[PDB]
């Protein structure tokens, strides 16, 4: 039920904006009714169909047992088998959400063109949802890159000065690597003769075979994180897509590859998975480390906070490879809680500041607090949200997180707590400039966040706060779906 | 498949004319006015001057169903050849076929015919021309001889079917049939 | 000798000359089909032979009307 | 039973010299344009020719 | 078998739609143009359905003998 | 009736007087005689029947259901490019005129298609130096139909020396196995397929090869591509694919029984070189149809892989990859010629001159599409999309399909080297829709009057005139919607591939 009226209703809303806004396209040279207020009868129309799936997954979540081993809800639509379980479900919900923020983000900063942007917000929100639905590798591979196509437009479109740039480099990044993740899947069909979860999770596999198939899609999924040292694509996206394309950039995209490794590498290579972590933990302590350093010494304010991105995604990483609850539950939750404080940083930081000056150096910006005190608050509590500050929900994935690492492995996952100090550093850097000193003489006095911007603010926000006193919220979720990844035989 | 019986590997072309169904002469019809009816449908889906409608002219119509007369014949031939080679329904074909031979074999006389073409040639005309007929949508190609290699046993006419009996066919053997295989190297085995 | 790609200097320098090795390097496989059948006291390979020289008179007419008519499109003005 | 049907499917039998497929119906020679009997070196009788190797059809 | 035959012919509304937008007229100019376009792919719809019809029966008789000759192989 | 309704069309165009109209008729039945040769030969050949492989005309030619599948490909395609002469392309008569100007334009069509569609019968050595002339022949007076143009001129005989070349290639390899064996037919050929020396094989295959432009010998399909007329390329560059490579798969199904992996290893060199050309080659172009022959040296390498790999999944491979890509081909190809409307017009540096043959011949006369017409520059875009693999278009199934059948065989190092050869060849897909859509917002509003499209008249300014003639219109967008939806019908059409047997049996 969810899947087929999930995509059955989408289609309806896009062919309904394609009709309305391109019957007058044949030489009518007319003044239309739609276009008024940039095409504001299109753009409301786009807003409620990302409302309205919203809705659609809460019926299938009231019917949702948390005390069932199993995928749920399971689904037969276009010869695909599509279930949820806990972990999916709470996906989900995080990529159908921040649909009505990110085209509220742009709800009047695009030059036009509205009716294109909100269909392609909509369709880059339904592909990437159901890519936590689909039960078979081939179908992940189908949902996983069939986003490149809108996103490569999207950039290109409605981009910065250097969109063509980013263009290319999120379209070659993403589809070469991921290839080497069909290699692999393209084994398992070989060898096995089906791409089922189920199915395959069951089969050992030669350790010799594991490592090869590891290695293809380790290859897919640490470009789409990103780890070091194949992260140089994200920090020119993130500066030049537009704020719509940066907020599922770094709300739900990035969390893709946590949910590859739950999917295609623990229940199927679990042999394998606990010979790479070493290696892993590795990659991920100098991912979250050099990120840190690295994002001192930068000067576009929408790069530092792409590469603020990146070293809590190694924290993610490293925790998803722990072998115990403790850790697997904690980069589930900083996953979330990432989810809504980085779409909020990038509104706050190239979606407000952008919008009123249109330049992104940080030379430009200081003592904004004396004629911007509401964007001050916002951002001073955002910015100890994204150091971890305890009552956050990104503390509790932080923590949780470190702790799984160092139960996993005590002498180097204890260098992982270094992102407590180290994001600090450079967060803390930006933010004790934007907010300190006189205000700069470079800036004209203009109005402070508006109505629309506060709301974007407090409703992401919101359920950081939430998640960070109550986690137990997800937690229940989790606890029974979580338990499926752990591999160890004690005697 | 829903495969039915053989009733010749290599229909002879008056045959195969013979046997064709009302319906075959309805769709030899149906390709004859066809084509001049595309040119219409094809001048009423896009006009080929302007923008209005305008009827070809009588020689492109002339041209149009004589074309059309070959395509609606090459159609009715491959459709009746389907129930000699059994892949079609070929009930009523059968007893018609079985009535043809058995008359003929009664008569002496060879169920196949008498051929101008000496033993090679006869045999030469069945490799060209047998399932011939899978190519007729390409270029054309017709058993148009009196040829020995049928595919099939004439010994299969020497039982009563079902609703056979009222034909009183007194049947001879083989060796006494003119123009047969069976009954032709007589003197030398490699003359006939 | 052959290795080095003699072959290719003894192949004159216009177009036509292209088109007589073409004719010769056909004309050897019909040399050897006709010596091979013989040999086997085979007319099979006879028929073949005879098929390759039509068609390779076939082709070297097409190829003279493309050469024709290439000389042809630069001697276009014609002003007579 | 879809991965069952893509094992049987895209499993493909060994091919070596001593076993493929010649679609070949018939022994040729019986009849020649000419001089049929030549120098008596046609041992194959056709009077008494054994069965042919029919092809399989896989859907009859 | 209506409702294959129903989204075939929506598949035909979608054809005729999609090459209004193609040729820059409103969506509502000459109606017949969608009573045409969903005709013709319902009557492809229908020799579509008889054609994958027809691979089921052909693909189980086969599937049949393949059995037979895996079984033997697994020994 | 192909045979039997060319005689006809031949004399029939000679008897007539010389108009465009007339031309244009006569074209609209050379698209019915295809039609019903369609309908003929859909009515006798059906896949169970001719699953074992039938012998006709004393066993010259060997039809079975891997070859049928391919002729009605044939058929269909060819009906498709037969549309585009005998309907209106862009409505407009300065660029119209081309494709009535000539009579004999659907004479040789017709003439290419008997042997399109007969080669891949061959069974008999004798016929397929026969076909393979054939085929040929008509290539080259097709190169050459428009007579009047020095480009068209000039391809063609770099299309005949070089297509010769290969031909002798082609006999001096059947003429070496009848001295090794005295025997014509490939049926008795195959009874001693252990004692002929099985690289005289590939001599046949080395000429094979040239004719379908593989690397090393792209050089000149490249050439040719660019300088013929968009209406010539449209089809010499896919048509000889369709048969040569069906051909090659059926020549590699007896090749495998002996098993030479010496020879598998010359064409997987073959293959290797064929992929480092078709995607680095195509970096650095500016005109479409010279990064076009890129794209169909890149295309034919990933389908050589599975003729190469030559096993029941390689069957699915083939057959699925030869028809969406004939059918990505024919739309992108539709397009091109659709969208020259949209070319402004002078009232000059670096002196750009363009003809009536190829309006649009430079990648970045297509920009600005993206505002001149939605519909098409999305159409575009799906197909170039397909063309780079993205799922889950056709184009992503056809890469999917042919890594399976590659790495089953244990071609690793093709599987690997493809998928990087699929990442450098996006560069310059994407470069394609760069120029489609990336400026659309910095050039939304201005006034473009200088189109060729506003050259044409209005009727009454009381009516609505499409700018875009009804049959191209159509013929795109069923195509654009089937590359796009293969998903709801993908799992039928490839239980379909599953049937098409080339003696497998059991
Ligand atoms: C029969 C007469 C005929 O062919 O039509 C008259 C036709 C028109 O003559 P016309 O006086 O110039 O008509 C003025 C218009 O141009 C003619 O305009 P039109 O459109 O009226 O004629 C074009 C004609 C198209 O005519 C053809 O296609 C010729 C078919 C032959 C192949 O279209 C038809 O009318 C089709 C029916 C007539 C041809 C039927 C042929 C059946 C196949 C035999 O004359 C011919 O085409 C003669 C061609 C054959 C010459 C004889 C060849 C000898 C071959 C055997 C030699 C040994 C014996
Ligand atoms: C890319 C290039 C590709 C190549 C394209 C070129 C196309 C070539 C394909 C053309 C055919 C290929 C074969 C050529 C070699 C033919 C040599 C040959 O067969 O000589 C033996 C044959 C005599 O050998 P036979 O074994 O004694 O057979 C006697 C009858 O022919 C057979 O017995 P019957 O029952 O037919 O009795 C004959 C009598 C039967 O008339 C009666 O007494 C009434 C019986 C019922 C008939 C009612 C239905 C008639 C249909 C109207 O009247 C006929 O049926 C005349 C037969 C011809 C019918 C029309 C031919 C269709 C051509 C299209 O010589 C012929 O007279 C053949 C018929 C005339 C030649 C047709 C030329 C077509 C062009
Ligand atoms: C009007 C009547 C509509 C046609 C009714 C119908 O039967 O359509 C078939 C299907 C309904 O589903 P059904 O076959 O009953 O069983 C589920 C398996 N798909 O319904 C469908 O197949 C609808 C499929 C078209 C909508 C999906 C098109 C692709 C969307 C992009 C792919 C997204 C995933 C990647
Ligand atoms: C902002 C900064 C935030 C924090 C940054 C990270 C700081 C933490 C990095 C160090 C990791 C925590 C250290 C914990 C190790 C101490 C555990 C211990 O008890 O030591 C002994 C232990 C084994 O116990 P024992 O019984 O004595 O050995 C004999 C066994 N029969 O194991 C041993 O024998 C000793 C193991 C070697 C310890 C190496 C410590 C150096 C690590 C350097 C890292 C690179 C610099
Ligand atoms: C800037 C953004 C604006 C938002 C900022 C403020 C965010 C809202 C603050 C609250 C956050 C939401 C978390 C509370 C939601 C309710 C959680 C809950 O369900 O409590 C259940 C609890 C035990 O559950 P049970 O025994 O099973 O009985 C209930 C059966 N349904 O049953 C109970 O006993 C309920 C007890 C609730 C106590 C009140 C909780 C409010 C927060 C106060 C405590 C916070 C922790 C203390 C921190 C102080 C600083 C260290
Ligand atoms: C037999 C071959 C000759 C038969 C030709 C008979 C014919 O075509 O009908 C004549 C008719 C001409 O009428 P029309 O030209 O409009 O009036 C004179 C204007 N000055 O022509 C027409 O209007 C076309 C009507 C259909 C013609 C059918 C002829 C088919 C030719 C035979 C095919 C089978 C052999
Ligand atoms: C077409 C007409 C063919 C029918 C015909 O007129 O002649 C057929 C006739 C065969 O009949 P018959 O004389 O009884 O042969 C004795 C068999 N032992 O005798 C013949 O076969 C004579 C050969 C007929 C060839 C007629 C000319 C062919 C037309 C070429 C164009
Ligand atoms: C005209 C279109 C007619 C489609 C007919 C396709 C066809 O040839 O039949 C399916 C064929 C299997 O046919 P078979 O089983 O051997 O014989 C009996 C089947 N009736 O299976 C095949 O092998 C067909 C292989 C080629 C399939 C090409 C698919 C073409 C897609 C539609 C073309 C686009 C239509 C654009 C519309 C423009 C016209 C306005
Ligand atoms: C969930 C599966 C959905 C699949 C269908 C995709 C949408 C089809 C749109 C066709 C109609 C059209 O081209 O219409 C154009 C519309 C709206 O443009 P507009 O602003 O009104 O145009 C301007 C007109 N003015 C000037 C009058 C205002 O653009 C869209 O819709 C864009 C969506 C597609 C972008 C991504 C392409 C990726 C291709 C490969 C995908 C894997
Ligand atoms: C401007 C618009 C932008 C895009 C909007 C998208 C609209 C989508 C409309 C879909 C209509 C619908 O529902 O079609 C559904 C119908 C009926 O399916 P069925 O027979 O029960 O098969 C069961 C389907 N399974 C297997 C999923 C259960 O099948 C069709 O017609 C198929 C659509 C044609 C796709 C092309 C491939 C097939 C041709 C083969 C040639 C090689
Ligand atoms: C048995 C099932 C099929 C039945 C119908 C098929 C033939 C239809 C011909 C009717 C006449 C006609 O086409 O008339 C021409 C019309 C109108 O053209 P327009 O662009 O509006 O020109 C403007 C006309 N004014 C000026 C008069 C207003 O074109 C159409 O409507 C195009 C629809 C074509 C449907 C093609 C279906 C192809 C399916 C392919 C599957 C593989």
């Amino acid at each position: 039920m969810l899947v087929q009226n999930l995509i059955i209703f989408n289609i309806i809303g896009i062919v309904l904006l394609v009709l309305l806004n391109n019957n007058n396209n044949g030489i009518l040279n007319k003044k239309s009714l739609l276009t008024i207020k940039n095409e504001l009868k299109l753009k409301q129309i786009g807003l409620i169909i990302s409302i309205i799936n919203i809705l659609i997954i809460i019926e299938n979540w009231i019917g949702f047992n948390s005390n069932y081993y199993g995928f749920q809800n399971i689904e037969r639509f276009l010869n695909i088998y599509w279930g949820i379980d806990g972990i999916s479900l709470l996906l989900v919900l995080l990529t159908l959400i921040l649909g009505p923020i990110a085209i509220l983000s742009n709800w009047k900063n695009l030059k036009g063109y509205y009716t294109y942007y909100v269909i392609s917000i909509n369709m880059l929100v339904i592909l990437m949802a159901l890519n936590f639905i689909c039960l078979d590798l081939v179908s992940f591979y189908i949902l996983f890159e069939s986003t490149l196509a809108p996103l490569f437009l999207l950039i290109g479109i409605y981009g910065a000065n250097n969109k063509n740039k980013a263009a290319y480099y999120v379209l070659i990044y993403t589809l070469a690597s991921s290839l080497f993740m069909l290699l692999s899947i393209v084994i398992y069909y070989i060898i096995i003769n089906s791409t089922d979860y189920i199915y395959i999770n069951n089969i050992i596999l030669s350790i010799n075979l594991q490592s090869l198939l590891f290695i293809g899609i380790i290859i897919g999924i640490a470009v789409k994180t990103p780890l070091m040292p194949v992260h140089t694509w994200l920090p020119t996206v993130h500066s030049e897509s537009p704020l719509g394309g940066s907020i599922l950039l770094a709300g739900v995209i990035l969390k893709l590859a946590i949910y590859g490794v739950i999917r295609l590498l623990l229940p199927n290579l679990s042999e394998i998975s606990m010979m790479f972590t070493p290696i892993i933990y590795i990659i991920s302590i100098l991912t979250l480390i050099y990120s840190s350093l690295i994002t001192l010494k930068q000067t576009d304010l929408k790069v530092i906070i792409a590469y603020s991105s990146i070293s809590h995604l190694a924290v993610c990483m490293i925790g998803i490879f722990a072998n115990n609850l403790i850790g697997i539950n904690g980069s589930l939750i900083l996953c979330l809680a990432h989810g809504f404080v980085s779409p909020a940083l990038f509104i706050l930081v190239g979606g407000i500041l952008y919008d009123r000056y249109h330049n992104r150096l940080i030379n430009y910006y200081q003592g904004l607090s004396t004629f911007m005190p509401i964007f001050s608050i916002y951002l001073v509590v955002f910015s100890f949200c994204n150091t971890g500050t305890p009552l956050s929900g990104n503390f509790v994935g932080e923590f949780l997180s470190i702790t799984g690492a160092v139960i996993r492995h005590p002498i180097i996952g204890s260098l992982t707590a270094a992102s407590v100090l180290l994001s600090a550093c450079y967060q803390m850097k930006l933010t004790n400039r934007l907010t300190g000193s006189v205000f700069s003489q470079y800036l004209h006095i203009t109005n402070d966040v508006t109505n629309r911007e506060i709301f974007l603010l407090n409703w992401l926000l919101i359920p950081t706060i939430i998640i960070g006193i109550y986690p137990s919220f997800v937690t229940n979720i989790l606890n029974l779906a979580s338990s499926t990844l752990i591999y160890s035989v004690l005697i | 498949m829903e495969t039915y019986e053989l009733i010749d590997s290599d229909p002879k072309f008056s045959r195969v004319v013979r046997y064709f169904r009302p319906s075959d002469y309805l769709t030899w019809a149906l390709g004859t006015i066809g084509a001049p009816g595309l040119m219409v449908l094809f001048e009423k889906i896009e006009p080929a001057k302007g923008n209005t409608f305008k009827m070809p002219p009588p020689s492109i119509m002339r041209i149009a169903t004589t074309i059309g007369f070959f395509g609606g014949f090459y159609y009715a031939y491959t459709s009746s050849t389907k129930r000699f080679w059994g892949y079609s329904e070929n009930a009523k074909e059968v007893a018609k076929d079985r009535y043809e031979v058995k008359k003929a074999l009664s008569e002496k006389k060879s169920p196949y015919g008498s051929s101008l073409l000496n033993p090679y040639q006869q045999d030469m005309s069945a490799r060209n021309s047998t399932n011939s007929q899978l190519l007729l949508a390409i270029f054309p190609w017709f058993n148009v001889a009196n040829h020995q290699s049928h595919g099939i046993d004439l010994r299969k006419y020497y039982e009563v079917r079902d609703g056979e009996e009222n034909w009183n066919f007194t049947l001879p053997p083989l060796d006494q049939v003119k123009d047969l295989d069976v009954a032709q190297y007589k003197e030398y085995s490699n003359y006939p | 000798m052959d290795l080095i790609l003699l072959m290719l200097v003894a192949v004159g320098l216009n177009i036509i000359d292209i088109y007589i090795m073409i004719e010769i390097l056909i004309m050897g496989c019909t040399v050897n089909t006709i010596y091979s059948a013989s040999l086997d006291n085979d007319m099979i390979g006879l028929i073949y032979s005879l098929i390759q020289i039509i068609i390779a008179g076939v082709e070297s007419a097409i190829g003279l009307s493309i050469l024709v008519n290439y000389n042809r499109i630069r001697n276009s003005e014609e002003i007579e | 039973s879809t991965a069952d049907l893509y094992g049987l499917i895209s499993f493909t039998p060994k091919r070596d010299i001593h076993h493929y497929v010649i679609r070949v119906d018939e022994v040729p020679g019986k009849h020649f344009p000419t001089n049929t009997t030549g120098n008596f070196g046609n041992t194959v009788d056709f009077e008494n020719l054994e069965p042919r190797r029919k092809p399989i059809n896989p859907y009859l | 078998m209506i409702a294959s035959l129903a989204g075939w012919g929506l598949f035909g509304v979608t054809v005729r739609a999609y090459q209004q937008g193609i040729r820059k007229v409103p969506f509502s100019y000459y109606p017949l143009g969608y009573v045409y376009s969903a005709l013709g792919w319902v009557a492809f719809g229908y020799g579509f359905n008889l054609w994958t019809e027809r691979n089921d029966k052909l693909l189980e008789k086969r599937v049949e003998k393949l059995k037979e000759s895996r079984n033997l192989r697994l020994s | 009736m192909l045979f039997t309704s060319l005689l006809l069309i031949i004399v029939y165009g000679s008897l007539v007087n010389k108009s465009h109209l007339l031309t244009k008729l006569i074209n609209r039945l050379g698209l019915i005689i295809i039609i019903y040769t369609l309908l003929i030969h859909l009515n006798i050949n059906t896949l169970e029947n001719l699953s074992i492989g039938i012998n006709m005309f004393n066993n010259l030619l060997l039809i079975n259901s891997f070859n049928n599948t391919i002729i009605e490909l044939i058929l269909i395609i060819c009906i498709l490019y037969v549309l585009l002469i005998s309907f209106n392309i862009t409505g407009l008569s300065i660029i119209d005129n081309l494709n009535y100007s000539k009579r004999t334009f659907i004479v040789i069509v017709l003439f290419n298609i008997i042997g399109l569609t007969l080669l891949p019968l061959v069974n008999d050595i004798m016929i397929l130096f026969i076909i393979i002339e054939l085929q040929s022949y008509s290539l080259y007076l097709l190169t050459a139909i428009f007579n009047e143009s020095h480009n068209s001129t000039k391809s063609a005989l770099y299309y005949f020396i070089v297509g010769s070349i290969a031909s002798f290639i082609i006999l001096d390899a059947t003429v070496s196995i009848y001295d090794d064996l005295g025997l014509t037919n490939i049926q008795y050929i195959l009874m001693y397929i252990d004692k002929l020396e099985i690289f005289d094989l590939l001599c046949l295959l080395f000429g094979l090869f040239i004719k379908i432009g593989l690397a090393p010998f792209y050089s000149y399909s490249i050439t040719i591509y660019s300088l013929s007329p968009t209406i010539i390329t449209n089809y010499i560059s896919l048509m000889p694919k369709l048969s040569i490579l069906t051909l090659i798969y059926i020549i590699m199904h007896y090749i495998n029984i002996v098993n030479n992996t010496d020879l598998n290893y010359v064409i997987s060199f073959l293959i290797l070189i064929s992929m480092f050309i078709g995607s680095f080659g195509g970096l650095n172009v500016i005109r479409i149809k010279t990064l076009l022959a890129y794209s169909s040296l890149l295309n034919v390498s990933y389908m050589l892989l599975a003729i190469l790999s030559n096993s029941n999944e390689s069957i699915i491979a083939y057959i699925y990859y030869i028809i969406q890509y004939s059918l990505t081909h024919i739309n992108i190809f539709s397009i091109i010629l659709v969208i020259s409307i949209y070319l402004p017009i002078m009232n000059n540096m670096l002196n750009v001159m363009i003809t009536k043959y190829s309006p649009i011949e430079y990648i970045n006369q297509l920009k600005n599409l993206f505002i001149n017409n939605i519909f098409i520059a999305i159409a575009l875009c799906i197909s170039i999309f397909s063309l780079i693999g993205i799922p889950p278009l056709t184009g992503f199934y056809g890469k999917y399909l042919v890594l399976i059948s590659g790495l089953n065989n244990g071609y690793v190092l093709l599987s690997i080297v493809l998928i990087i050869a699929s990442s450098i060849s996006t560069v310059y897909y994407a470069t394609i829709l760069k120029v489609l859509s990336f400026d659309t917002l910095s050039f939304k509003d201005i006034i473009s009057n200088n189109l060729i499209i506003n050259t044409s008249p209005e009727n009454n300014n009381n009516e609505i005139k499409p700018e875009i003639s009804n049959v191209i219109s159509y013929v795109i967008s069923s195509l654009t919607l089937i590359i796009l939806l293969i998903i709801i019908q993908y799992e039928n059409i490839v239980k379909g591939a599953y049937l098409v047997l080339l003696y497998n049996w059991v």
